[PDB]
RNA sequence: GAAACUGCGAAUGGCUCAUUAAAUCAGUUAUAGUUUGUUUGAUGGUACGUACUCGGAUAACCGUAGUAAUUCUAGAGCU
RNA sequence: UAGGAUAGGGGCCUACCAUGGUGGUGACGGGUGACGGAGAAUUAGGGUUCGAUUCCGGAGAGGGAGCCUGAGAAACGGCUAC
RNA sequence: GGCAUCGUUACUUUGAAGAAAUUAGAGUGCUCAAAGCAAGCCAUCGCUCUGGAUACAUUAGCAUGGGAUAACAUCAUAGGAU
RNA sequence: UCCGCCGGCACCUUAUGAGAAAUCAAAGUCUUUGGGUUCCGGGGGGAGUAUGGUCGCAAGGCUGAAACUUAAAGGAAUUGAC
RNA sequence: AGAAGUCCAUUGAACCUUAUCAUUUAGAGGAAGGAGAAGUCGUAACAAGGUUUCCGUAGGUGAACCUGCGGAAGGAUCAUUG
């Protein structure tokens, strides 16, 4: 009340995060970092509760203090480093670059991509303005500002976006016709078309996407991502990249029984 | 006889806010004389025994019943309170510690005794049917 | 003229004193001119508000003040002010359990510039600003007096 | 590596519901009306009018104590 | 209207000016054994009653008031006064 | 990709944003159940990308289509339209 | 004197209507429940009483409780008794 | 550089009178309801209740009540074209 709250109780946390309701009193409160704390992942919820790398809030901290874990180019330390999409988390060693991608059901997933294509990734563009001096800048949507951008380069905008020598290779304009990532509300991690934009004086800039195989559902000008020109997307996508109604998947159940098992 | 319309929601609701109160229950919950009850909204009580009464019964019915006048210790008010279970009458003495309870009917007389609502429940931290059946002494 | 107080009433940043030329300047308010911007939104700024000699540091066209928020549209309820209306919102409350509309009402106190003339009863449209006042917190954008639209 | 100086934390958590009836609060807004240790990214040319690195203290320590008394308190000598 | 103060808008405060502002669509005032919400009980439907308590927000450290340090407190397992 | 400038609402449709927990509800043989969000399988130096669904959530607010039923003023000094 | 129309005070017969029934052509068109609108009742007493407010010269009028007490009070019709 | 002290302004606890609001309670005396298997005095109402009954109003007397004026049938008359 008179300050910040360090804390953060199971039953506030992000609902992305399953988490146990009876695993305890207390979520990790993610740390402040280049992502939004509420659309974010924490790596003590990577090597444990994704993967089973370790098994209590002892050993994420004994493989953190070994500076194995490297995300976007950087060894990092904090257990509660908010990385919070597209992230790419590349443990040494073993060899496991993950892009931190949106799972259809708004969930997260390690797609294991590989290694060569793990030394880049991709941002989104917030305002460009003028810096001191007159110096324009880029000011990405995770945390990132880069000097100098090159001047076709505009608000909303997707960037790819190098890790060792960190510079622009090249971007993506925010227009119809571009593969479009949904990473907010219920629409999260549906892949499509843009159709049409609508603007609205004031506010509410509503975006209308087409899926692949032939759906329409609309959502605001944030929450979407802009992955590549025309209709071929600029990264491997998890699986299925449909919403899949409740339906579907019961189809997709009864035919893994009736095959495979099929006894 | 009724207002219909679809633009008189504030009459109709005003109306019965106006009209709830000639309910007996609802008036009796709403204006707040509950707490200057003995009791004071509470199901129990415990008192002192200030003495030991017998009223008669109520017409057609002939008979003494064997009553307690105590004084609650919480507001110091003087109740007459019921002593039921033949016998019973023998376990309580003066000025003695009792836990006293409604008599069935919220507020309002019981059977034929005159204007009593309360009986005794426990005495001296014993209830009164141990004492009857014989499964407790009184200390 | 317009400075009808104690203190000498002028745009900020307006130099009124330059010795060379103006009317062809860009960014009226400049070299020596009066003021003022389009509050958006779809509004249009009246011809009484550029070609003016009244002074509103107030004024949502040319003053200090930027229209954001919630636009509001009723009618006027008491105009017995300087440069301040009441503006009655009717609307309709949904009784639930009855599943019928009471009409209930709401006073907004609201900022007029100089540049608009108004009666009781005009409809008027205006738009959420920053505070002003204790109470003022809506600039008025648009008045229509009352009687009006008519022509076929 | 005890003690001590320095830095940081103790404004989170825990407990309770007394005050408070458009007030708190819920949904929804705005900051173009502001502050923000911290985390992440980027950015620091003008001092000139001994720089192969300047100065005085002080704690722990040691020894003279006061008071019935307390993480009550005063002097001295080092660093 | 012009200042002062504030991290900042604002009668928040000061000087001057005008007479306004709310109300049977219940202002103002009173009661609450009134913290608000998510929710709880009972429920053909509608509904009625409850919601101190583990999640969110607010307020308090016996009762009022003032304040230092600090990025953050009018803090009380901090100080000052009654 | 155009390009306008427009009676306002109620109503209704579709969408978005919408804390979790609770409720409804899919899967899952904790020995059953109330529960929990686990697990399951060849008998592996492992796999199922294992799962950790989905609704509702008054009213108020934002946006799309509809104009039947309703409410406002607009209706003949032409100060009308082209 | 005869016929017809509108308006009014009533009356007679009959439910296929309603109602606890007396009875009602409206007291009908009501569980097959919704044309609009005003007032007003919630078991019998205490009681149209106490007090406050207000009008009146007064007598009084309008508004109007609570504690407590009670298992019935009451409506229509039936058979006896008187 | 700087302590004690001092001056003005400001926030302002706390105490001391008056007034006022809200809550509980004592009170001689009056007086009202209710309950009680003890009663005294009459018979006001129910039959034409032995003066038909009841409303508003005014007066009167031990008590039910009586009487004056206007009204009603909830009357003991649905009726005299004689
Ligand atoms: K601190
Ligand atoms: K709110
Ligand atoms: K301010
Ligand atoms: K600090
Ligand atoms: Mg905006
Ligand atoms: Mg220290
Ligand atoms: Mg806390
Ligand atoms: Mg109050
Ligand atoms: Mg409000
Ligand atoms: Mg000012
Ligand atoms: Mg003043
Ligand atoms: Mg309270
Ligand atoms: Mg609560
Ligand atoms: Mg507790
Ligand atoms: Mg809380
Ligand atoms: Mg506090
Ligand atoms: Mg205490
Ligand atoms: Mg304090
Ligand atoms: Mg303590
Ligand atoms: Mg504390
Ligand atoms: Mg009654
Ligand atoms: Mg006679
Ligand atoms: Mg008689
Ligand atoms: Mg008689």
């Amino acid at each position: 009340a008179r300050g910040l709250k360090k804390h953060l109780k199971r039953l506030n946390a992000p609902s992305h995060w399953m988490l146990d309701k009876l695993g305890g009193a207390f979520a990790p409160k993610p740390s402040s970092g280049p992502h939004k704390a509420r659309e974010c992942l924490p790596l003590i919820l990577i090597l444990r509760n994704r993967l089973k790398y370790a098994l209590t809030y002892r050993e994420v901290q004994s493989i953190l203090m070994q500076r194995h874990i490297m995300v976007d180019g950087k060894v990092r330390t904090d257990k509660t480093y908010p990385a919070g999409f597209m992230d790419i988390i590349s443990i040494p060693k073993t060899g496991e670059n993950y892009r931190l991608l949106y799972d259809t059901k708004g969930r997260f997933r390690l797609h294991s991509v590989r290694d060569e294509d793990a030394k880049f990734k991709l941002c989104k563009v917030r305002s460009v303005q003028f810096g001191q001096k007159g110096i324009p800048y880029l000011n990405t949507y995770d945390g990132r500002t880069i000097r100098y951008p090159d001047p076709l380069i505009k608000a909303n905008d997707t960037i790819k976006l190098d890790l060792e020598t960190n510079k622009i290779v090249d971007f993506i304009k925010f227009d119809v016709g571009n593969v479009v990532m949904v990473t907010g509300g219920r629409n999260t991690g549906r892949v499509g078309v843009i159709k049409n934009r609508e603007k609205h004086k004031g506010t509410f800039e509503t975006i209308h996407v087409e899926d692949a195989q032939g759906h329409q559902f609309a959502t605001r000008l944030g929450n979407v991502f802009t992955i590549g020109k025309g209709t071929k997307p600029w990264v491997s996508l998890p699986k299925g990249k449909g919403i899949k109604l409740t339906i579907i998947e019961e189809q997709r159940k009864r035919d893994a029984a009736a095959q495979a098992a099929a006894k | 006889g009724k207002t219909r319309g679809m633009g008189a929601g504030r009459k109709l609701k005003t109306h019965r806010r106006n009209q709830r109160w000639a309910d007996k229950a609802y008036k009796k919950s709403h204006l707040g004389n509950e707490w200057k009850k003995p009791f004071a909204g509470s199901s129990h009580a415990k008192g002192i025994v200030l003495e030991k009464i017998g009223i008669e019964a109520k017409q057609p019915n002939s008979a003494i019943r064997k009553c307690a006048r105590v004084q609650l210790v919480k507001n110091g008010k003087k109740i007459a309170a019921f002593v039921p279970n033949d016998g019973c009458l023998n376990f309580i003495e003066e000025n003695d510690e009792v836990l006293i309870a409604g008599f069935g009917r919220k507020g309002h007389a019981v059977g034929d005794i005159p204007g009593v609502r309360f009986k005794v429940v426990k005495v001296s931290g014993v209830s009164l049917l141990a004492l009857f059946k014989e499964k407790k002494e009184k200390p | 003229a317009e400075q009808t107080e104690k203190a000498f009433l002028k745009q900020p940043k307006v130099f009124l004193c330059s010795k060379k030329t103006t009317k062809g300047n860009n960014k009226p308010g400049k070299e020596g001119n009066r003021f003022w911007k389009s509050v958006g939104l779809g509004f249009k700024t009246p011809k009484e508000a550029i070609e003016g000699t009244y002074i509103d540091k107030k004024c949502p066209f040319t003053g200090t003040v930027s229209i954001r928020g919630r636009i509001i549209a009723g009618t006027c309820h008491s105009a017995k002010m300087n440069r301040t209306i009441i503006v009655r919102r009717n609307y309709l409350h949904y009784v639930k359990k009855y599943q019928r509309y009471e009409k209930r009402h709401s006073n907004i106190p609201a900022h007029i510039s100089p540049c608009f003339r108004v009666r009781e009863g005009d409809h008027v449209i205006i738009g959420q600003c920053r505070p002003l006042s204790k109470t003022v917190r809506f600039n008025v954008l648009k008045v229509v007096p009352a009687g009006s639209k008519s022509g076929a």
